[PDB]
Parts: C-alpha cells; structure tokens; sequence
C-alpha cells in the first residue's frame, strides 16, 4: 500500500506559516470582498423592519460571517433602534459559540442580569431552577410594553458547547419573548439537524445567505490539526546537555544507516559498547538514564535483539541530522 | 361468554407525523437488513425481519431518501425538521449519549420501531415494502 | 482582539403607518383565539381531574393526554381546607429511582412552607404531611416528556408510589403528557403495572390540529382583516396547503409566521399599498401613473379592448395620451371588494351547522373556489347536493387585483423561510461567480480559495488520500502567477525572504492548502477519520 | 433520429460545421474543440455531449436578445431539433439539464459567465441573497412592456 502521506510533506515552521496565511487573507481577494460587503449593505434596513416583529434572524452560509456580524449588530442596528424609539444605547451581549467554555448557567446569570431584577428573582434561584426562572420570566413578559431593550449575538451556533441539547432549549425559550431579538449564524451543513417543530415554534427562524468567502481568523485558532512527536521533540534538544546531542548522533546515525521503522534500530547492548567507544557511555546505568529522558519527553521507541528505534520518518532523521545535531 | 375468552388488559396506531417524515421513517427501516455491499446496486437511479437492528450513519439515510422519494424534490429543510422531531418520539435514537449527535463526530443510528407498524405506515402512503426484503 | 474570551456585553414612512394599523389588528384576533384554546385545554383537564368518585377508592387517577405538545400548563383549583401542589418532572431530571424521587419531595416541600406561613426528604413527608402541615394534599405529576424516559425507572417509580396508598389523607393523580403513540406505551411497562393502571384511565385528546377546528379560524380571521383590500393568489395558497401538512404538531404557529411575513413583503416593495384607502388619492403621481401600466391584467384588457373595439381611438385616447381619464380609467375599478372572500364566509358557516361537517379545510376550500374546484370539493360527502346550486359561485376573472395581490411568483418566501440548505451551499461552492464580482487581476485567473479544490473534492473517491489530493492540488495552480503575488510587495520585509526561496511555491501551497482543509472541519463537510493517524478522511458530503 | 445513433466522431471540420450556423465566435468555437478534445478520451456516447454543451452557452451569449425577445428560444432549439432530426422536444431538453451540471466544476464557464458580462448579475446577487426588493413576475418588465407598448401602439396607430 504505496501511499503518500502527509509526513511526506515539505514542512513549514510557526512563523512562516502564520505570516504568509496573513498576506493572503488580507491581499487575495480583497477588491471583490468590499464590493460583496456595499451590496449587501442595501439589505439592511430590511433587517431593522423584520427585527421588529420579534423574528428570530438567523444567518448561513459558507465562509466566516463574524466580522458581518459585529458590523451589522454593533454599529448600524443598535444605536438605529434606540433613535427609533424615541440615553446609552441597547446594550449588545455576543455569545462566542466557537469558544467551547460556554456554560448554560454563566451566560444566564448574565442574563438576568441584564434583564430587569425587577422582583426578588434571586428567592426562586435554589436543583435546576433555570428553566423555572425564566418561566417565570416569559408570563410577565406577556404584559408588558413591546419595546426592545436587548438584542444578542450568538455567533457559531453549531459550536462545540452551544451545540449541546440543554443549551439549545435553553436559548428557545429565550426566543418566544417579544423584548429581546436574537440574531446569530451557523456554519454547520448539519444545522438544521437542531431544531424540531417544537423549537421552531419557539424560534420562528427566517433563514438569509451571506457567501463572502471569509478565512476565519479567530476560528481557526481553537482548532488543530498535526501542524499544532518530531515537531515536538524538535525544540527540546535545543536545551539539554551537550553530551546528549552526541550520543543521540551516534543514535541516529546507525539508526538511520539501515520510512524511519523498527528494523532500522539498534541493540542495547552494542549501542553501550559504541557509546562506549566514543568514551561516552561509561556503563548500562549512566547510559539509561539520559536515556530515559530522551523516553520521557516520547523522543525514540523501543521494541523486539532489543531494538530500540526512532519513531520519525525517514526525511525527517537526516532533517534531524543537518539542522540541530548540526 | 364473550369476556371470558378476551384478557380486557389492553387499554395499533395509524401514527400522527406528516408525509414526508412518513417516507423519512420507511427509509430508516430499510438499514435493518440492508448492507452497504447490496444497498447502491439494487436501488440504482440507472431473515433479519426478527433480528436487531443494524446501526446507521448520517446521510446514508437521504442517500435512500432521494432514491426513494415520488428531482421532484430538492429542498431538504423540512427534511431535516422531521429528523429531530423523529428523535423526541423515540423512534429513532442514538447509540451514544443524547447530548453531541447534532455536529457530526461519530455517532450511530437505528431505529425502535418493530415490522408491524412499519408495515400499516408502508401502505398508509402507497408504498411496498416487502419487495426489498428478501432473504 | 477579546473574541477569544466569551460572551463580553458591551453598550456602543408614509407606507409603514398604514401596516401598522393593519398588523397589531390582526394580532388582537390571533392572540384571543390562542387564549381561547388555552382556556380550552386549561378546563377541560380541571372537570375531568374532579368528580371521578370511583368505589375501590384505593388507585390513583391516571389521564393521558394524547397528542400533546410536552408544553401544556395547567392551573389547579384552590379547595380549601386541602393543598393542592403541582410537581413537574422533566426527563432531563429522570436520572434514576433515587432523584426522581428527591427532586420531587424537594419541590413539594417548598411549595408546602409557601402556603403554611430539617426534615427529610422522602416518604416520610408524606404521611405526617396530616401533621407537619394540619391540611391534606392532593399531589399532581405532570410528566412533561414521558416516552423518553427509561420506562423501567418509571415502573419502579410508581410501585414507590403504589405504597403510599395506605395513609388515606393524601390522594395521587398522575398526567401523562405523551407526544403521541399510546400503543408504544403500553408495549413498554411492564404488564403487572398497566393492571394497575387501568383502573380509572381517561384518553383525553389535546391536539392544536384536531378536526381543523382552529385551523380553519384562524385562517378566517386572517381573511376579514385583509378583506377587499387585497386578494391571494392561487400559487400562494397551495404552499400554504402544501408546506403546512408538512408539520403535524403545531400548524398554528406556522400559519401566523407565513402569513404575516407575506404581508410584510407587501409592504416593503408595492406602491399601490398606500391606495387601499381612497382617502390617498391626493398622493398620485406619474410615476405612480408610469409603473400602473406594466400591470398584466392592465395591458391584457387593452388587447380586449382592440379587438372588442376595433375603433380604437377612444382607447388610445383614454392611454398616457390623457392622464385625467387614464388615473380615471384606474378608479372605476378600484373599490372591488371581491366577494370571494364574503362567499366564502357564506359557505363556511353553513356545512358547519347545515349539513354539521367538520372533517374539511377551509384554504383549500377557498383554493378550490379560485380554481372553481368548489363544486368537486363538496362531492366529498356528498352532503350539498341538495345545495351545491345555492353555494355556487363561478370565480370571475377579476381586473386590477395583480396589484392587490400575495404570490410567491418570485420564490422569495420559499426561499428565505425553506431554504435549500445543502443545495444553497453546494450550489455556493461550485459555481462561485455569481456570489463574487493590484493584486484583483490574480483573482481573474485564479479561483478564490475555498472554491477551487471544491471541484476536485466532487471528482474524488468516497474515503481519499490526502496528499494525492494536495498533489492533484498543485495541478490546478499555475506557478508563475504565484511567484509574480508573492513578489509583489517590496514593503514588507519578513515574506520578502521567503519570497526569495526557490522552494517557495510549493511551500505557499502546503501553507494555503492547510488553511482550506483546516476550514473544511467546522463545516463537518469532510471527517478525520481514525485521529492519531489521519492519513485518510472520509466526505459525507454529496450532491443531494 | 440522428442524436441516438451514437459512436460517430465529430472531426475538426464536422464540430466547426456544427457551431458556424449556431454562429459561434472564434473564442468558444475552439474551445469546444478543447473541450471534446477532453472529453473524447472519458466519453460514453459522442452525440448526446456535443449537443448539451452548445444549447448553454448560447443560451448565454445570445441573453442579449433571449431575455429581449422570450420568441427566439423556441427558435434555436427546434432548428436543432431539425438538424439533429430528434424525436421532440422532450429529450433534447434532458440533454441540456444533464451536462449544465457536468459542466459547472470547469473553469471556462467561470470564465464565460464573467468574461461575457452577460447572465442578469444584480439579480442573481439579490435573488440568492434573498432580497425583499427583488423582482416578483407577477408583473411583465417595464422593458418588454415598453418592448410590447411601441409594438402594439404602433401597430395601433
């Protein structure tokens, strides 16, 4: 099974990665972008119309939209409103779905919070009450003036904590008050997997597309893939005892003289002897020890002669070899 | 004579969801026999009756649905409203916890419903069933 | 800059009026018929929980409410002398015997010192509740999700109430709110149980959508808040038919939300909205007069016109030659109230009570009237065939309504309410050219990033390799542009030394092919199958 | 019943025939040969591609006149219909729906759509988008009324 892999791969460092994927998302399409961003621009008056009427906005489509998101609540909607109605402006509370250490209860005493503490809404916290909170919450709703006071964004709603069911229904019951307007996007392609006719009931979500192709900047950074081991031990033997750059010379040299596999290995017992031919190694002991360290920090194998060998590939020794042994 | 010949301790629903969850449910039976080794040959757009049933994946499901379905359809909102609505009834559940399955990491389906109502639910939509099921 | 830290606040019409007299006046007729449904259900429970005097007197009463939404509130009659509490137990708190157990006695209790003006909490409650609390109780179990529940933990959870049947001062009533399939539910139980059950069971019906019964109001109140001032098309109302059947559970709610966002579009784009009230007529101008003209029916009664009249110079007079006599011409027709709508409250009320039929949908029944598909919409009972000549009404073609009109003649709320979702974005991806319009004349010969292997992604197999996929990557990049984009900033200096590389382009590529695939995951378009290896991945993604 | 007598090769000078009465400029009419060229190695039947890839792109290099004039669509189609002898209608329309998708993960159509500046643009980015203030085709446009205004009023007077 001849397969190119991804350890086949011409690698690239920290600093040269991140720099040259900056020059691209701020330089490639960059006239085109702007010229989607004044067309869509039309569209918003028609958001502040719909909003009144209590509807749940959601937003799809490919690309990153959170920097659609922010313009588009922060600056134009917000004080628009506040002008509208007749003094600090409507307070906007974003929820960073992509960030995963979002919890039901944290962004709800917030909540609260920043709804009106008209009663003594703390007697009837006691033990889940959240739900029986905002029950109480939602019938005294039903009678006031109809005025929004609050608009949230909830970016990423497919995230990796807002995605869990007793948060979901959380946010729906959220959605039937007639107070707060909910605005927020997804990204998955499985969204819609979400929601049943229950909550839909308590959403009534009106769906619109922005495509603009965006790299997601702050997104990208939670995740990772095997550019975030031999990338790992390559900074470990840049501190460490000169010694040990030699014996693990001498290691990747025989290690290497036979893909960077087991039978390419060495025994313990003649690797002592050259080690101690160097005069490096004065017994099994001494040797084992900064051994150990090179097996702490995962940096060789060992398996069965008792052939201990380097988990690395077979471009990447003699990278090894000519960079930082060198 | 008449009670003492009846047991009077039960107090078959034609089921309440609309047709297009209907054919989504006939779809889902479908996994309890068929492999992916046979499946694609056999419903080409060109017995375990008694056993447990298989696990599924997501989008095997709409790739029978398509087939199956009376491009005289495309728009796969509504369909995917009936999904999460079949998971509140129980009909269809998850091999894991009941907390992840929306994003896809791996995660399993099957159905809980027996061949009975499958099969009232077949005809209650004009649709044969037995055809397919074949040991 | 802080969009790494979570959820931070910070603080930063002549056409609309005359909605806004016409939408919160519908609203009082939507609100005041769901209060009617919810005093409905609301007293139909309360009767029924009382008066049921059986003579073992030693079961609990057991309702279930079939059909029902897991949302039903219910509210509880005061009857003095004895307390009277409502325990709710979601499946979510349902763990195990234990805590459906604890979490139970809890909310009781507190609901026990609130109206009484150290204990433990169990059973114990139960039976000195005659002398912790001097009046008796009368508990009630609204079980909100009952068929998610792990049903072995509920039938051992009502044999631990089956105990507490003899104390004789409290008495047990329990409501099962299923979602549907009361078959299903006795297959679960075990069967010593439903013997205990079925002593006094009630297989009372709550449904928003039985026999139409509000179905068929609240779309008739919807049509006398918008009577003669508008019309609905037939292609409007079949979605309407079509889409509503596509959800069982709640069509009420639906029907509010497709309804008054078609009415929002009205608003938001005809100019002829502001003349429903021939108090407006001051408001008129040529360019009024000018977009008047492009009507269908407007110009397709001027070809009547020619050939009826074959002088035709009175109606080229009567065309922009005049404009008096042409905005005149308009105003003959303007105040046609349609009686469509008044035949149908005609024919509505009557096989109501008449003939006394109830199995019938009144959008359909106003469908078939535009069709004149009424005389083979009654045939379905065969009941009006002594009056199927008294209910008739051939629907005239009507002049002038195509500007008082709702129609998805333009697939808007098809689209911005069902939107094809996958198809949306598939169709975004490939194509691309239609979505998007120095350093732009790369971007004519050079596809945007996420789009470009999108068209590989399709002609790949079902499980791929990845480095393959990048190799068939590098074909699709011609080289020489790359290296004219990389050197085309002499500002910086730092990419300026990489820009200098030989090996440059086929490190630019690695560095952008893993921004693309690194944004192929949050959209669970492609799948790392078998992490801590990674060297294959899986596309469940396909084109329909 | 020309289309279904299929394993003939379309030469140089057979598909340059088939593309100057359609009348094709030069930019297109070597690239369905680069294009048959690429697909003359992968085929499964010859006549059914050649004919679905040369409906599409006048239908959108003659859009000038086929969304002026909705008469000429029937016009092109049936004067294939003619010369590739079909059955009827139906199935030549099976072929244009087929290869339009199968010809929507190239680059040149890409490049066709936006080198021609013909589609229209303003719509489709209002249309997706889902835009309010979009076009609703309950009415005749103000250009094909005015298209049947001075026709008519003409012929009237």
């Amino acid at each position: 099974k001849s397969r190119h892999t991804m350890s086949m791969a011409p690698d690239v460092t920290r600093e040269e990665f991140s720099l040259v994927s900056n020059f691209f998302n701020e330089n490639f399409q960059k006239r085109p972008r702007q010229k989607l961003f004044e067309i869509q621009k039309k569209m918003f008056p028609q958001y502040w119309f719909e909003l009144t009427q209590g509807f749940s906005l959601l937003f799809y489509g490919v690309g990153s939209k959170r920097n659609f998101l922010e313009e588009f609540a922060i600056d134009y909607l917000s004080p628009k409103i506040a002008y509208s109605q007749l003094v600090n402006s409507i307070p906007c509370l974003i929820l960073n779905g992509y960030n995963p250490s979002c919890n039901y209860r944290d962004v709800f005493k917030e909540i609260t919070d920043l709804l009106v503490p008209a009663e003594l809404t703390r007697s009837e916290t006691k033990g889940n009450h959240v739900i029986l909170q905002i029950q109480k919450m939602i019938d005294f709703y039903k009678n006031q003036p109809l005025d929004i006071k609050l608009i949230l964004v909830v970016h990423n709603l497919d995230g990796p904590s807002i995605r869990k069911n007793t948060f979901q229904t959380m946010l729906s019951f959220l959605s039937v008050i007639r107070q707060i307007a909910i605005v927020a996007s997804t990204d998955h392609i499985y969204a819609p997997l979400l929601w049943d006719n229950m909550k839909a009931q308590n959403y009534n979500f009106v769906f619109h597309d922005i495509s603009n192709f965006e790299p997601s900047t702050v997104e990208s950074t939670f995740q990772d893939v095997m550019k975030m081991g031999a990338e790992g031990a390559k900074y470990v033997l840049q501190s460490l005892t000169v010694n040990s750059k030699k014996m693990y010379k001498l290691l990747i040299e025989t290690q290497m003289q036979n893909r960077g596999t087991q039978r390419t290995g060495v025994e313990l017992k003649l690797f002592n002897h050259l080690c101690a031919a160097d005069f490096i190694a004065s017994n099994e002991i001494a040797l084992r020890s900064m051994l150990r360290e090179f097996i702490e920090h995962k940096m060789a194998n060992i398996t069965k002669m008792e052939i201990i060998w380097v988990p690395y590939t077979y471009a990447e020794l003699e990278k090894l070899l000519k960079t930082v042994l060198n | 004579i008449k009670l003492f010949l009846s047991t009077d301790d039960n107090l078959s629903q034609t089921y309440d969801l609309s047709i297009i969850s209907k054919y989504l449910l006939i779809a889902s039976y479908i996994c309890s026999y068929l492999e992916p080794r046979y499946d694609a040959s056999i419903f080409s757009r060109k017995n375990p009756r008694y056993l447990q049933p298989s696990l599924f994946a997501i989008e095997r499901l709409l790739a029978i649905f398509q087939a199956i379905f009376p491009s005289l359809m495309k728009a796969n909102i509504e369909v995917f409203q009936n999904l999460s609505e079949l998971h509140t009834l129980k009909l269809i559940a998850t091999t894991m916890n009941k907390n992840i399955d929306y994003l896809s990491p791996k995660v399993r389906w099957k159905v809980n419903v027996p061949w009975e109502i499958i099969k009232e639910i077949s005809e209650s939509v004009h649709f044969n069933i037995s055809d397919y099921f074949s040991d | 800059a802080d969009a790494q830290r979570s959820h931070y606040t910070v603080y930063p019409e002549k056409r609309w009026e005359l909605y806004h007299q016409l939408h919160s006046h519908f609203h009082d007729q939507v609100d005041h018929i769901i209060d009617n449904i919810e005093a409905d259900l609301k007293a139909e429970i309360s009767d029924l929980l009382y008066s049921e005097t059986t003579q073992k007197r030693r079961c609990f009463n057991t309702i279930f409410l079939l059909g029902s939404d897991s949302t039903t509130k219910i509210e509880l009659k005061d009857e003095s002398s004895r307390y009277n509490v409502l325990i709710e137990l979601t499946p979510k708190e349902s763990p195990n015997v234990r805590m459906m157990l604890r979490r139970s006695m809890y909310k009781l209790y507190s609901a026990a010192d609130a109206e009484e003006h150290d204990v433990s909490y169990d059973l114990s409650l139960v039976e000195n509740f005659k002398r912790l609390f001097g009046k008796d109780l009368a508990m009630v179990f609204n079980f909100k999700d009952v068929d998610s529940i792990n049903f072995n933990t509920l039938d051992n959870f009502i044999i631990l109430l089956k105990s507490a049947f003899k104390y004789d001062h409290v008495k047990i009533s329990l409501i099962f709110n299923i979602n549907t399939n009361l078959s299903n539910i006795e297959k679960n139980l075990r069967q010593s149980t439903i013997r205990l059950l079925k002593r006094n069971y009630h297989k009372l019906d709550v449904s928003s959508n039985k026999g139409f019964k509000y179905g068929n109001q609240i779309f008739q109140s919807f049509l006398d808040t918008v009577d003669g001032k508008l019309n609905l098309s037939d292609r409007f109302v079949e979605f309407i038919l079509s889409k509503m059947a596509n959800n069982t559970n709640h069509n009420l709610q639906l029907l509010t939300k497709m309804l008054d966002y078609s009415l929002m579009s009205y608003f938001f784009q005809n100019a002829f909205s502001v003349f429903i009230d021939p108090v407006n007529v001051d408001f008129l101008n040529d360019d009024y007069l000018k977009i008047l003209s492009r009507c269908p029916t407007f110009m397709f009664f001027v070809e009547g016109l020619i050939k009826q009249h074959a002088p035709a110079d009175e109606i080229l007079s009567l065309l922009t030659n005049k404009n008096r006599g042409l905005e005149e011409f308009f105003v003959e027709f303007l105040v046609r109230e349609n009686p469509i709508n008044g035949h149908a409250k005609f024919v509505a009320r009557f096989l109501e009570e008449e003939l006394n039929i109830t199995n019938f949908n009144l959008i359909e029944l106003y469908h078939n009237l535009l069709i004149g598909k009424l005389d083979s919409y009654l045939d379905r009972w065969s009941a009006c065939k002594e009056y199927k000549d008294r209910l008739h009404f051939e629907p005239i073609d009507t002049i002038f309504q195509e500007l008082f009109t709702l129609d998805n003649r333009s697939g808007l709320l098809t689209q911005s309410i069902f939107p094809s979702y996958k198809s949306n974005i598939e169709d975004n991806l490939l194509s691309w050219e239609q979505v998007l319009p120095l350093s732009g004349d790369l971007d004519k010969i050079m596809a945007p990033v996420l789009g470009q292997l999108f068209k590989l992604y399709r002609e790949a197999n079902m499980t791929i390799n990845i480095y393959d996929f990048y190799i068939a990557f590098r074909e699709t990049l011609p080289k020489e542009e790359i290296l004219n984009f990389i050197r085309k900033d002499p500002s910086n200096t730092k990419l300026l030394e990489l820009a200098e590389t030989p090996d440059a382009f086929d490190k630019v590529a690695l560095i952008l092919f893993m921004q693309a695939i690194f944004a192929f995951e949050n959209m669970g378009l492609i799948k790392f199958q078998s992490t801590k290896s990674y060297d294959l991945v899986e596309k469940c993604v396909w084109r329909g | 019943s020309l289309l279904v007598k299929k394993y003939c090769k379309m030469t140089t000078e057979e598909i340059i025939r088939l593309c100057n009465d359609f009348e094709l400029p030069r930019e297109v009419a070597y690239k369905i040969v680069d294009e048959y060229n690429i697909n003359a190695s992968r085929l499964v039947c010859p006549w059914q591609l050649v004919c679905g890839l040369v409906l599409n792109c006048t239908f959108i290099v003659f859009n000038e006149r086929r969304r002026k004039d909705p008469r000429i669509d029937h016009f092109i189609v049936s004067k294939m219909c003619s010369l590739m002898l079909t059955s009827k209608v139906d199935d030549v329309i099976e072929c244009v729906k087929l290869v339009k998708e199968l010809i929507i993960g190239e680059k040149w159509f890409r490049d066709l759509q936006i080198r021609y500046d013909d589609f229209r643009y303003d719509e489709i980015i209002f249309r997706k988008l889902g835009s309010m203030l979009q076009t609703t085709n309950i009415l005749v446009t103000d250009d094909q009324y005015n298209i049947w205004k001075k026709r008519i009023e003409m012929d009237l007077a």
